C-alpha cells in the first residue's frame, strides 16, 4: 500500500508499447524528399507526369 | 521595362484574379511553370505574389 515502484515491469511494457506506436505515428509528417508530406494537396496542386 | 540589372519589382495582394483568361492568351513566346500546374490555378490561395 505505501511503497510505490514494485510494479516496474508492467509499468515498462506498457511505456514501450506506447512508444512504439507513438513513434510510427510521428514518422507520418516527415517530408521524405518530397515537396509537402500530405497527399491531397500534392494531388490537388500537380499534373500526374 | 527597365534593364536586366535594374529589373523592375512591384508586390500584388488583396485580388481576384482568373488565370485562365491569361493562360489561353497567344501573345506569349513561353508560358512554362515550376511546381504549378496552370490549369489548377484558380483554385489556390496565395498569401502575395
Amino acid at each position: 500500500s505505501s511503497t510505490a515502484s514494485a510494479l516496474g515491469k508492467l509499468q515498462d511494457v506498457v511505456n514501450q508499447n506506447a512508444q512504439a506506436l507513438n513513434t510510427l505515428v510521428k514518422q507520418l509528417s516527415s517530408n521524405f524528399g518530397a515537396i509537402s508530406s500530405v497527399l491531397n494537396d500534392i494531388l490537388s496542386r500537380l499534373d500526374p507526369p | 521595362f527597365a534593364s536586366v540589372y535594374a529589373w523592375n519589382r512591384k508586390r500584388i495582394s488583396n485580388c481576384v484574379a482568373d488565370y485562365s483568361v491569361l493562360y489561353n492568351s497567344a501573345s506569349f513566346s513561353t508560358f512554362k511553370c515550376y511546381g504549378v500546374s496552370p490549369t489548377k490555378l484558380n483554385d489556390l490561395c496565395f498569401t502575395n505574389v
